[PDB]
């Protein structure tokens, strides 16, 4: 049996998980109290995997999440809401004092309270399970918690597992947009600690769903919910082969070998392109090459980069619904061919690829159509170097003066490690001029 | 769970609280009985913050009234919202502050600092997790100034790692209501730039021209400037009260207003605020609070933006909306109005957004600027100070109550110090 | 009136520390006589910086071996001979927790420091000039900085669990800052500061980390007030005029990691205080550099308590000195380089030190 263990930190993480879980719900058929019906329409079967759920001897099917926050704000209206009869009690929130927008909080002083906890219920939930593959950590730089609790957590997971995947969906920070002063420090500090542990750290950014809503759905009031429901989906797609049967099943161990070539370069992008409304549903075709095609546009990409300043250097593809392998094929060499979409000179392949046969799901009072051929892309480029500059000087203008650091100091934190957490990150921008040099 | 304890020290301080309890009391459904009389669920789930159960279902706040003269503590008990505080936190005296800050901070606060002391570990002890305090009180008097700025000093003194947060009037340029106005803010301000986390200067000329200007009043009377002082009190404490989608304490506001641990002072304001006739003539959007919050006609601390570049600005917003609006509009801002902001942090702004507005509106805001502006306030008082402490106008009745010319000189050079660091970033880099 | 004066500073490295030397450290700092070099175990770079004075501790019989007997002859004795004319002088110590700046100023009972050395030599240089025609007198305090609380050390505390009476500090309109309730007391001997230092540093508050054994908790302050009574023309009245010096000797605490320096309770609360005091005291260092290029700045003297005191030392009427304790473990490399780029700014600040005499009148 295959099993992952999704974790889910901070707001982010936690309202990511919400859109995650009412997918996976109506996916499957289990409803929000946990009862599974189609175990008692035709006779039996396995309706809701165990890969992402479990089972009680009396029929509720229990997900495998651990739902940790700081503030209770959030998880408390989980424990309040549609999905209380779900969850199992232990959800790990503090009650107490927010991470207040800096590492030092969530890594020492008020994230040494809970860990100890954290690590409890995970080993709980992997004792429990016959073959686990991997983790899914939700969080989001730019804050305390998903910066600092996540590094903190994903050091002791190295240690206690070592031999597992520990992926890891974040909120890439905007040039433009922000909620914080304090987004570059903390995602500084914290890539410092997760370019060692964590093995692919996939990345959005909240303008590029907002331009995509914009373009692609006629929404010009887009808020939270509909950008994590475009995440889920995206989760689902990735996890799509552990809990349905298709033709090519990428299995969480193959993305690990596929696209990260290099220890410290793991962090691909993602897209997911069918985003169309009921309107624009009609008068599409929506095969496998206008997608692919689609896929790779500048102007649907989910983090705002580039992709032809860089060259890339993997692609993992996965499909679902009624694709058929030379549908892919075809489509892989009309990008092949393109002079804009460049590639590497050491990586001819670049190409992997997955078909599955279950369609997406669409939620009532959602933003999306219903498709039959749904896609998903996560690439590796050289593009985001200018992103990783862009924090790197953003962090520049302010160290220089040393602001805002007299509230990390304050909570546990050296000043030299400031200036040893912008040498790697400076190394790694270097490690990204060190691939695009083509070979003698 | 998040827990706050309002301190109300002098007329002015116990006005607004009261005014504030008021406010809160409508927000979560209390009547002036201490009983739960709301229609939603979202009141209950938060109380603790700011009100303690006692016996029936009936609800405490957490205040500690404080005084030299008992005048403002019968003004409250007789009021309409009075009979809910607890008898054994009106903590008063006698033998009142004579407008003097010796008479405040070493004689009849000396005499008196024990007891509210005594109140405030009380309701500190009886709490799961303290965020911090929310004093109110007035620079140019004796009693608010002194006594508070004393509270303020034990308290962080005994209570390090938590929050004072301040609503502070301060002195107006154009007209006094008190003579001595310029050495007991001074003081005050040597006191409170070296004991708080965050200081919201609120100005009674701003809000004079707010009620003259966008609400149209033609009488507007004190209750109305405290109506207004409320609200914003209100919002900076919210998304500890109410859930959201961007949520915002006292301690993010704090990191992410604060470069450095001197300049958190800080000019207030207000979003829907229209004349109300001319409410009908006018949309309700994120827009048009984004440019009724940045405008110099919306604030309260007397200063003008225009006069300045914003170190820090925080917006929380109040009702169900996009962030999208949110993003776009405070970039808007950064972008356009560049020259009013600095360059060495890329972004100046935090956005924070909540769920449940006000009782009767359907979109609220709250704005807390950090703006180079604030200095001409001290300027003031720097210069003032100077023609009356260069020929000791008044200053026998502060040396007469156990006090000396250094501690003079001192609040001075760190007032302009103060100005001076404001200052610096003032220019072009 | 006054001359300008470039900052003094000197650089050290310090031998192999034994917790170090049982993990097996790799050699990262280099001495190419004054340049000092670091490089690293990634050796993808090399940095290099160059200071005034270069001592060098590793090993005893490397040629060029700095002793505890030379880092006087070349630092403390021109700021002793400094202080002879009437300029004020300073001499404050940078580091992190295990460089060595508590074996440098203070020395230990058999390895003396500059404390020792200056006091005893200075009597031994008194004792050599003084004649019935001027005066010698001296004074002396001994103060310490714990968690945002100045405290007296020469103040023998007895029948209490807080004996430990927190003094405060003001500002005076002329002779800028100055702490209240300090004990000054008077010295004639040697004998009689052995006998202050003796009961001080037992005060001073010291503790057991992981870093070292005897790891100060505390920035602790020792001042010297040398005021010699002139005689020269006039019309009546003799021992008017005299020329007033101030001799501050200054041992910081540490950098301090928390990870490195195993620690909860307590000894974490005052590494916070260490850590904010010593991010204060770089940005006084790095906006008096930025005011060497005409660029007007403001030096955020008041954001804690001991860059508030040693005010008129970095800046003011001082004739200062940094000196700067480095280790060479490549463990300690995340925390040298930060020492020696603060080392590299106190170089080019120019404070103007002028001799202070005052007619009587
Ligand atoms: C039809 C309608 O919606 O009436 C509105 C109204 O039209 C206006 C005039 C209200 C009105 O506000 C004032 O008249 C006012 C007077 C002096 C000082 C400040 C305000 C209103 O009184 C204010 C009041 O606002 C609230 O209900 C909030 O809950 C407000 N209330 C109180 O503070 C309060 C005080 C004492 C007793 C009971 C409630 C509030 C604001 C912030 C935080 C919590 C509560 C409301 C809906 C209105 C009227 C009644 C006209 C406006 O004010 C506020 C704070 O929202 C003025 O602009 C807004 C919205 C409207 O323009
Ligand atoms: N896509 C998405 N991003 C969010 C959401 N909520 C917050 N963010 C982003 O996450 C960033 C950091 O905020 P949080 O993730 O809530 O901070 P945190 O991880 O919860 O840590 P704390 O500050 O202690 O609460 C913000 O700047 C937002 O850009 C969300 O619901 N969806
Ligand atoms: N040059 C040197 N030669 C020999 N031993 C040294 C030298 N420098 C330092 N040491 C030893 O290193 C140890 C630590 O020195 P110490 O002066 O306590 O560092 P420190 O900076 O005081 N620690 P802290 O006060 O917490 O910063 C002492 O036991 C010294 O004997
Ligand atoms: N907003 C408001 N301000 C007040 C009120 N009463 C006094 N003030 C202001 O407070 C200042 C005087 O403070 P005061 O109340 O006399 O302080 P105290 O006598 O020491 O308690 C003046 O500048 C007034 O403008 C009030 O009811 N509301
Ligand atoms: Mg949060
Ligand atoms: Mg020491």
């Amino acid at each position: 049996m295959r099993e992952c263990i999704s974790i889910h930190v901070g707001q982010a993480g936690v309202q990511i998980g919400n859109a995650c879980w009412e997918l996976y719900c109506l996916e499957h058929g289990i409803q929000p109290d946990g009862q599974m019906p189609s175990d008692k329409t035709i006779g039996g079967g396995d309706d809701s995997f165990n890969t992402f759920f479990s089972e009680t001897g009396a029929g509720k099917h229990v997900p495998r999440a651990v739902f940790v926050d700081l503030e209770p704000t959030v998880i408390d209206e989980v424990r309040t809401g549609t999905y209380r009869q779900l969850f199992h009690p232990e959800q790990l929130i503090t009650g107490k004092e927010d991470a207040a927008n800096n590492y030092a909080r969530g890594h020492y002083t008020i994230g040494k309270e809970i860990i100890d906890l954290v690590l409890d219920r995970i080993r709980k939930l992997a004792d429990q399970c016959t073959g686990l593959q991997g983790f899914l950590v939700f969080h989001s730089f730019g804050g305390g918690t998903g910066s600092g609790f996540t590094s903190l957590l994903m050091e002791r997971l190295s240690v206690d597992y070592g031999k597992k995947s520990k992926l890891e969906f974040s909120i890439y920070p905007a040039p433009q947009v922000s909620t914080a002063v304090v987004e570059p420090y903390n995602s500084i500090l914290t890539t410092h600690t997760t370019l060692e542990h964590s093995d692919c750290a996939f990345m959005v950014d909240n303008e590029a769903i907002y331009d995509i809503c914009r373009r692609n759905l006629d929404i010009e009031r887009p808020t939270y919910t509909n950008l994590n429901r475009l995440i889920s989906q995206i989760v689902s797609s990735i996890t799509a082969s552990l809990r349905f049967d298709g033709a090519l099943n990428v299995d969480l161990t193959e993305f690990q070998t596929n696209l990260v070539p290099y220890p410290r370069i793991h962090f691909p992008l993602a897209t997911y392109a069918p985003v169309i409304s009921a309107e624009k549903a009609y008068h599409e075709q929506l095969s496998v090459a206008e997608i692919t095609n689609a896929c790779f546009e500048p102007a649907n990409q989910m983090v705002k980069c580039d992709p032809r300043h860089g060259k890339y250097m993997a692609c993992c593809l996965l499909y679902r619904g009624d694709v058929v392998p030379k549908d892919v094929n075809a489509a892989i060499a009309t990008i092949k061919t393109k002079r804009s979409i460049q590639f590497v000179d050491w990586c001819p392949t670049g190409f992997k690829v997955g078909i599955n046969y279950q369609p997406p799901t669409v939620v009532p009072g959602g933003d999306l159509a219903k498709v039959q051929r749904a896609v998903c892309m996560l690439s590796n480029t050289t593009a985001i170097a200018e992103a990783w500059a862009r924090l790197d000087h953003k962090f520049d203008l302010m160290y220089a003066k040393r602001a805002f650091v007299h509230w990390y100091v304050g909570e546990g934190m050296e000043e030299g490690e400031f200036s040893e957490a912008r040498e790697d990150m400076a190394a790694l921008e270097k490690d990204y001029e060190e691939v695009g040099v083509d070979s003698v | 769970m998040r827990e706050i304890v309002h301190i109300q020290a002098g007329q002015c301080g116990n006005q607004i609280g009261a005014k504030f309890w008021e406010v809160i009391s409508d927000e979560h459904g209390i009547d002036p009985t201490g009983s739960y009389h709301g229609d939603s669920d979202l009141q209950l789930e938060r109380i603790n913050v700011y009100y303690n159960e006692a016996t029936g279902n009936k609800y405490v706040p957490r205040a500690i009234l404080v005084d030299l003269e008992p005048g403002t503590m019968d003004s409250v008990r007789s009021g309409p919202f009075g009979q809910i505080f607890r008898p054994d936190n009106f903590v008063f005296g006698q033998s009142g502050a004579g407008n003097n800050w010796a008479k405040g901070h070493y004689t009849e606060g000396a005499e008196l600092v024990d007891s509210v002391l005594d109140v405030v570990r009380k309701e500190s002890e009886s709490c799961d997790c303290l965020q911090g305090f929310q004093l109110t009180h007035s620079l140019g008097g004796g009693t608010g100034s002194g006594m508070g700025t004393l509270l303020i000093s034990k308290i962080r003194e005994e209570y390090p790692d938590r929050i004072m947060n301040t609503f502070s009037v301060m002195p107006s340029p154009k007209v006094s209501d008190t003579v001595v106005e310029p050495y007991n803010a001074t003081l005050s301000v040597h006191q409170l730039v070296e004991n708080t986390d965050e200081t919201y200067c609120i100005d009674n000329e701003a809000l004079y021209d707010i009620c003259f200007r966008t609400l149209k009043l033609t009488t507007p009377t004190y209750g109305d400037l405290n109506h207004l002082v409320s609200a914003t009190m209100s919002g900076v404490t919210t998304c500890l009260r109410f859930p959201g989608q961007l949520n915002a304490d006292l301690r993010k506001l704090a990191v992410n207003m604060v470069p450095f641990p001197r300049l958190h002072f800080f000019m207030p304001g207000f979003a829907p605020l229209t004349s109300r006739g001319s409410q009908q003539y006018r949309a309700l959007t994120v827009p048009e609070l984004t440019q009724q919050m940045f405008d110099s006609k919306n604030m309260m601390a007397a200063c003008d933006p225009r006069h300045g570049r914003y170190l820090t600005v925080a917006a929380i917003f109040r009702g169900r909306m996009s962030m999208k609006e949110v993003d776009e509009q405070m970039l808007n801002v950064q972008n356009k109005n560049s020259s009013y902001f600095v360059e060495w942090i890329p972004n100046n702004v935090k956005t924070a957004v909540c769920d449940i507005p006000p009782r009767g509106l359907k979109m609220s805001a709250t704005f807390i600027g950090n703006s180079t502006a604030i200095q001409e306030l001290f300027k003031r008082i720097s210069e003032q100070f100077t023609a009356m402490f260069r020929r000791k106008a008044f200053l026998h009745w502060y040396t007469g109550e156990g006090m000396d010319e250094m501690e003079f000189t001192e609040a001075e050079s760190n007032m302009n110090d103060l100005v001076s660091e404001y200052q610096q970033y003032q220019d072009a880099t | 009136l006054g001359s300008n004066s470039q900052v003094t500073v000197a650089v050290r490295v310090r031998p192999f520390s034994k917790r170090e030397k049982t993990e097996k450290a790799s050699q990262v700092v280099f001495t190419n006589g004054e340049e000092i070099t670091v490089e690293h175990p990634d050796m993808k770079q090399v940095y290099s910086f160059i200071y005034d004075v270069s001592f060098w501790s590793f090993d005893e019989c490397h040629p060029g071996y700095a002793s505890q007997t030379t880092v006087y002859e070349t630092l403390a004795a021109p700021l002793l001979d400094r202080a002879f004319e009437g300029y004020n002088t300073c001499l404050f110590a940078y580091g992190q927790t295990g460089s060595g700046k508590s074996y440098t100023m203070m020395g230990l009972n058999e390895e003396p420091g500059i404390i020792p050395r200056f006091c005893e030599d200075l009597f031994a240089q008194i004792a050599k000039k003084q004649t019935s025609e001027v005066s010698y007198h001296l004074e002396m305090s001994f103060f310490e900085v714990y968690n945002e609380k100045i405290h007296d050390l020469l103040v023998c505390k007895g029948e209490n669990g807080q004996r430990k009476q927190p003094l405060r500090a003001r500002e005076h309109p002329v002779s800028g800052p100055y702490v209240e309730g300090l004990s000054m007391n008077v010295v004639s001997s040697y004998s009689d500061i052995q006998s202050w230092l003796e009961l001080g540093n037992k005060q001073r508050a010291t503790a057991a980390t992981g870093m070292n054994d005897k790891s100060s908790r505390s920035h602790s302050v020792f001042t010297l007030v040398m005021t010699q009574t002139k005689t020269e023309v006039v019309e009546g009245e003799e021992h008017d005029h005299r020329i007033t010096s101030r001799i501050n000797l200054v041992d910081l605490a540490g950098s301090e990691r928390c990870s490195t320096a195993h620690s909860s309770g307590q000894r974490l609360k005052e590494g916070v205080s260490i850590n904010k005091s010593l991010l204060t005291l770089g940005k006084v260092i790095s906006a008096l550099s930025e005011q060497a290029n005409g660029k007007r700045v403001f030096i955020p003297y008041r954001e804690s308590t001991l860059t508030w005191l040693l005010k008129e030392s970095l800046g003011g009427n001082s004739k200062t000195a940094m000196i700067a304790t480095v280790s060479p473990a490549a463990s300690n490399i995340e925390e040298t380089l930060s020492t020696l780029r603060y080392a590299t700014q106190a170089r080019l600040i120019v404070n103007i030190a002028k001799v202070n005499e005052d007619m009587n009148a």
